[PDB]
């Protein structure tokens, strides 16, 4: 019998489980409270040159596109000027999920005791090596064939001029890799990317090609095809721990926490980012956020967890309490705070006003008139002398950083919620802005000593700041970071020195 | 419908109209090259360096690091995200490796992927040209299903022992090159269980059960010495750069490329057996291709380190010896292997030439990069007394 | 001189481990630093912006000192300042299991990061010692984590509450 | 500029207006497939059927043709463009044919550039990973470079017996198959020059000049009759089908068989040579890949065709016939080559059982598919009477 | 010496002239009033591998416009 004959990847997956053996010290090198079982299975049945054959043909599609028709179309440039803005920070805020997902995954990896399961996070390790370069190549490709290189081409170092950054590195950096490897598995996937990140990609391209960007969905579509995978890793987590004990005791804790920490960002700040970094709309936030959080991973998500022992998340309804106006509060601070950003942010237009205060009925009242008098006042031109974050000194509204997740506030103006609990430790002041954060530190204070812009940057010139973390264009005096996305009339460093704004500590005022 | 009901920016007359009113004369910054401020290590910035260095988000606490203040949410206890204490060497800056080869994830998969079509081309075609004619039965139900087999284990082993480093690694360049290391690994692994399933198609009786091989890797004497090298490197090393330093600059240096190249690569042809060396062609090619990333790292970017030269080759040529003793010991054991092959297969004149390539490679690749005066004649002689 | 990554206060105490040349003082003045300026226990928070560079600086003095003065099987097995890496762990973890509640296991892990952090216990004692440390530590804080309301947590921790406001 | 000055109806709004206006409000015809009018091999039509059958202009004359009249302009003295006299094999549809393995353009380049470039890294980790140390010098020297070297004017042959074939095939799946076997051909006796060339640069004093090889083969005895088969196979035949037919069915099923893999396959690891076996493996592929095309044309098509079975099989077997006694004559030369090896390296009962796997997969693979009668015994012992 | 060495299209086209060789017979097989020298030259030094890679670049970016993008 010579008849041509081969052996596949599920043929071989067959005895990978067996690939493992025992000996007194083969257990996980990371702290941990629960035990992954050893005999647990992955529902992918590949092996290493499998997994790389159905990835290159994915790439194969993608940079075909984004090199030849793409190009020719000149897709790069026909995009909204807002969006070309918003995709420096989506993509490379993503990048750092991404990025840090590897070295996520790579823990897991170290934790699981079965072949199999290790293997399942392996195929993931190297999926989000894979994303990474996928984030970096859109970054890549707008800053080559793009109308503002400027952001796309530095975010990895013009990022960490502003405070939006430090809460992303919370929830896609450290909420990754800190803490239980079972705790960072429900940041990453139970709650990252089934609630947030998975619906989240799909989205983006949705925004992305109602503003003119082929680019995006190009790109995002492709890492799509691959969060499967992860799900089933996140599922299989728990199922591994679902009969060790120590499970009933914590599983519900870590969980609650990590949907807590995920939400209080991406709730304000991927919304911000929808509604005021484009010019079309595709949907309002806040129908968005009710679809993902309550109906599809509140309810179907976390409803087929019920089995392992896993209960919706105690701090679910104040997320929503606090949800409807989070956004809107927080594009305020990010406007004001413009020159330290790596991206340039506009102002809504008439249309743009008539469909917020038609979906979100009071905006007008509240943020409407804001910007209408900021504008009035020549927020968007260098000769005025005048940038928003004034107005907040001026009319005692002061804006702070929660020690723990690091998103920025400001209970004085907030239409939303406006708690604030300010403690003092060991010569050291906290500032939080809800009960669960609040709780966080109390418990962990260790683990939170994160210190804010307005600590870092106390008592230097704005200018100075920019200027020594560049965050300047290639002329040397144009800031990347702008009040209007028009191309005439940019803001200069000396237009910012002139302002003579000085960071303070604002929760000195306590003293 | 033929047109569909959403709207693109792109190609919609009302939207695309509003979008280029908007659109500035010219680009409003002409630097338009992505990870212009890093430095290059060749005459242009590539492709491999925009997309990958400084994706890893270090404060400037963390040697290279562009990044300011602590990490947002640590560990319980206050343990870093990442940082200098999870590794004995010291730099003046962890973003400076650069993979030779400069693999980003899409070469990386284009390459494994081609192999692997291939691959099965090639079984296709061996299996239809009835080339298992001309092999050794013996070689076959013997040293290709227990002791090829068996040393599937031990890849697997060395695959387990980049976990860590994955978690740890400094840096982005580094963390690439580690990950691929350790994929390329379990691929080896994979690939051994993939002939023996072959062999177990187109062979009547063969059986493909691990049962056999495993036993071997954990009861054997032949890999005895080898295993307990492995379990120490994957579960006993907690220091990322300790255990890939010590797992590619000196087992699998030695260790792995004595069985790999001068025994089953050197052997199996002399049985009528080009199956193996088919998938050994593979290993070897992986293992030359990983060397240039190890000797890129530890020696031309930590070895000869500006500032921290002496201190790294201290605790390398430390590492060295250290592992170099269970290498050794596991080289012995594989020695008793020679006894078990039909006679005339091979003399102990040519294992000792054999064995003189490994160690003078290693010298040449490894010892003599930190400094590490080794003696081949007492290494090979020490070897040799397995027998 | 003020700045984010350059300041004069870095480019003080650049010039102050330079004139360190002594494995024993190096390690002392780490040791020392570590107490003053890290973690919520530290002595001050004056240092607060540039703490984590400056300890990183001299962690690398402490290193090229302790390589130079130790022998082999002594880098490995002992720390800079002449203890036998393995009897501080099992005995950190001694007292760790002994612990009777996460306020007592959050003082000896915390403690323990402070005196022994790498160069000064071998990485590969140390990451062993987090490994079973932080363990014991998540066990004992997770138990029950939401029973203590805020007011009495705020208590324990022994804050010292400035303000809060709270309009539900 | 940024935009640039040529507009696109895709994208430029006004344009993109006009053309939006234009459209029917569905698609004018819902059957969306392209080639739906042919009959599918498989269960469903295949993009390879699709892009391929029928794109040959052949009129309903020349057997499965669609288009109807003579062609446009013909050679001087009358002969058409493409006609039933270019070969003695009939049918009712030239255009039956399949490719077992689907291969159009497209997924013919992959896999061939993907063989290149892991070719590529082959090499430096061979060279590399000096393997090259324990390869015996004599084999390396005489038989690799002189007789391994010999035989790639042997493949080129056969590949240059394709050229008229190429012109006069009566269909596109024949042409395509049989562009890609010859094809096949020049990249094997391409790659003999390659290792010659790669040993070259890792052995000092090998030198990869073609004039030794060439000499071996132009004026050496043991691949006398080989050349004189090739010769004739590529330049004394005119019918395509003949061509074809006796190249893979025949002379390379036994000839090109025995050499690869009988010799050099077999002997090259006894000399602790691992570098030709890894070029004889793409061989060797190859010549397994088009076997299955050769038979689907030969025998599944043309011998098994329903009107002109047992015609094709009279033709088929005279041809074997014509080209089996050049074949053995090759073989028999050949045979004089085991004598220049180092004593022991093989044996006369080796030879023997060696020449007959090669024999009896030809009688099972080929000669059985046309009842020609071969009888296995006297072709060895016809063989056997070259050994020196 | 171990430096990590191939062989490119060039360098095994530079023999390719030399594969042919004379025989009686070798002539070309159709009518025709012209005779081609038999030492005429190519341009490009090409070699089927090699030709095979070129293009099978050239069909990724196409194929991969006309299925993603395009089609979207
Ligand atoms: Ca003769
Ligand atoms: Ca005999
Ligand atoms: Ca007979
Ligand atoms: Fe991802
Ligand atoms: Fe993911």
């Amino acid at each position: 019998n010579r008849a041509p004959t081969s052996v596949n990847a599920q043929e071989v997956h067959r005895w990978l489980q067996s690939f493992n053996w025992d000996f007194k010290n083969n257990r996980t090198k990371y702290a941990t409270k629960y035990k992954m079982a050893n005999e647990t299975k992955e529902q992918f049945k590949l092996i290493a040159k499998e997994y790389a054959r159905m990835e290159a043909v994915k790439d194969e599609r993608q940079f075909g596109s984004l090199q030849d028709a793409l190009t020719r179309l000149n897709a790069g440039v026909r995009v909204h000027p807002k969006w070309n803005e918003t995709m420096k920070v989506v993509s490379n805020f993503l990048e750092v999920g991404e990025y840090n997902a590897i070295a996520a995954t790579g823990m897991l990896w170290d934790s699981a005791q079965a072949a199999e399961q290790k293997n399942g996070y392996l195929a993931q390790v190297l999926d989000e090596i894979r994303h990474t370069h996928q984030c970096a190549y859109v970054n890549y490709y707008f800053a080559k064939n793009g109308q503002d290189p400027a952001g796309h081409n530095d975010a990895r170092r013009t990022r960490t001029i502003g405070p939006l950054w430090k809460g992303m590195k919370r929830v896609f950096s450290d909420g990754f890799i800190s803490g239980d490897a079972v705790e960072c598995s429900l940041n990453l996937q139970l709650v990252g990317e089934a609630c947030f990140t998975n619906p989240l990609i799909v989205a983006v391209t949705e925004w992305a090609a109602a503003n003119g960007d082929e680019i995006t969905p190009t790109v995002f579509l492709s890492i799509e095809t691959d969060e499967l995978r992860h799900m089933a890793n996140g599922y299989q987590t728990v199922v591994s721990i679902a009969n060790d004990p120590a499970s009933a005791k914590y599983l519900n804790t870590d969980l609650n926490n990590a949907f807590w920490t995920q939400q209080k960002y991406f709730t304000p700040v991927l919304g911000m980012l929808f509604e005021y970094g484009s010019k079309f709309k595709v949907e309002p936030w806040v129908k968005t956020w009710d679809r993902w959080v309550y109906e599809d991973w509140g309810g179907i998500w976390i409803g087929r967890l019920g089995k392992y022992g896993v209960e919706s998340p105690r701090s679910l309804k104040d997320a929503k309490q606090d949800a409807y106006w989070a956004h809107h509060d927080l594009y305020l601070l990010a406007y004001a705070l413009w020159p330290t950003g790596f991206f340039r942010l506009a102002l809504p237009d008439q249309e743009e006003m008539e469909w917020f205060e038609a979906n979100y009925p009071g905006w007008y009242d509240h943020y409407g008139k804001i910007y209408e008098e900021w504008r009035a006042r020549g927020c968007e031109d260098p000769s005025s002398g005048f940038i928003p974050l004034m107005w907040f000194i001026e009319n005692n509204h002061p804006i702070y950083i929660d020690r723990v997740s690091q998103v920025p506030f400001c209970p004085s103006l907030a239409k939303g919620a406006s708690t604030l609990r300010v403690h003092e430790y060991n010569g050291e002041m906290h500032t939080f802005s809800d009960q669960w954060g609040e709780r966080m530190w109390l418990a962990e204070p260790e683990r939170y000593e994160c210190q804010n812009i307005f600590e870092q940057y106390e008592g230097r010139e704005l200018s100075e700041v920019i200027a020594e973390l560049h965050g300047l264009r290639s002329d040397g005096k144009t800031l990347i970071a702008q009040p209007h996305v028009r191309g005439d009339k940019l803001w200069t460093l000396d237009d910012i020195k002139r302002l003579n704004c000085v960071f303070k500590n604002p929760v000195k005022a306590f003293n | 419908s033929m047109l569909g009901e959403r709207r693109r920016g792109l190609t919609d007359p009302e939207m695309a109209a509003v979008i280029l009113k908007a659109l500035p004369e010219a680009p409003l910054d002409g630097n338009n090259k992505m990870g212009y401020f890093v430095t290059p290590r060749w005459k242009r910035l590539t492709e491999y360096e925009a997309l990958t260095v400084y994706a890893q988000p270090n404060a400037d606490w963390i040697a290279g690091g562009l990044d300011w203040g602590d990490w947002t949410q640590k560990f319980h206890g206050g343990r870093p995200s990442w940082g200098n204490e999870t590794t004995e060497l010291r730099t003046v800056d962890w973003f400076k490796h650069r993979d030779p080869l400069r693999r980003w994830h899409a070469p990386y998969v284009k390459d494994k992927a081609e192999e692997w079509r291939y691959t099965d081309r090639f079984l296709q075609g061996y299996s239809a040209d009835g080339q298992i004619r001309a092999m050794n039965p013996t070689w076959r139900d013997e040293f290709i299903n227990r002791y090829w087999g068996a040393f599937l284990f031990n890849e697997y082993g060395l695959f387990n022992a980049h976990s860590q480093g994955a978690r740890e690694a400094l840096s982005d360049v580094t963390r690439v090159s580690l990950a691929f290391w350790g994929f390329d690994k379990i691929d080896i692994a994979q690939m051994i269980q993939l002939e023996r399933g072959f062999l177990a198609k187109i062979v009547p009786g063969f059986d493909e059960s691990t049962a056999v091989p495993k036993a071997e890797w954990t009861n054997g004497e032949v890999y005895k010495s080898a295993r307990l090298a492995v379990e120490g490197l994957w579960q006993e090393v907690f220091d990322w750069n300790e255990s890939a330093f010590s797992v590619h600059a000196v087992y699998d240096a030695l260790f792995g490329q004595f069985v790999r190249r001068e025994f089953f690569q050197r052997l199996a042809p002399r049985f009528g057996d080009n199956l193996t060396p088919f998938f050994i062609n593979q290993a070897q090619t992986y293992f030359q291709i990983a060397k240039q990333g190890v000797q890129d790292l530890y020696y031309n970017c930590l070895g000869d380190d500006p500032e921290f030269s002496d201190y790294n080759r201290t605790v390398m040529r430390n590492w060295t010896g250290k592992w170099l003793e269970p290498t050794i010991a596991a080289l012995r054991d594989f020695m008793g292997l020679f006894a078990k092959l039909p006679a005339g297969t091979t003399d102990k004149e040519e294992i000792t030439a054999s064995l003189y390539r490994v160690v003078d490679d290693w010298i040449e690749d490894y010892a003599s990069r930190i400094d590490f005066k080794a003696d081949r004649d007492q290494i090979v002689k020490a070897v040799l007394a397995g027998l | 001189k003020l700045g984010i990554h350059s300041n004069d206060t870095r480019d003080a105490w650049v010039n102050k481990i330079a004139q360190l040349n002594t494995l024993e003082k190096a390690a002392e003045m780490l040791k020392q630093f570590r107490m003053d300026h890290t973690t919520p226990f530290r002595n001050s928070y004056e240092l607060d912006n540039d703490y984590l560079w400056i300890e990183a600086k001299l962690e690398e003095k402490v290193a090229v000192l302790k390589a130079r003065a130790f022998n082999e099987v002594d880098f490995r097995h002992k720390t800079a300042f002449g203890e036998d890496a393995k009897s501080v762990l099992d005995g950190t973890v001694a007292k760790m299991n002994a612990a009777k509640d996460k306020w007592e296991a959050e003082k000896i892990h915390i403690g323990f990061r402070q005196a022994y952090k790498p160069p000064i216990m071998p990485v590969n004692y140390f990451l062993d010692g987090e490994r079973q440390l932080g363990t014991r530590l998540m066990e004992l804080r997770n138990l029950n984590y939401y029973d203590t309301p805020l007011e009495e947590l705020r208590k324990q921790r022994g804050v010292r509450v400035v303000h809060l406001q709270s309009p539900h």
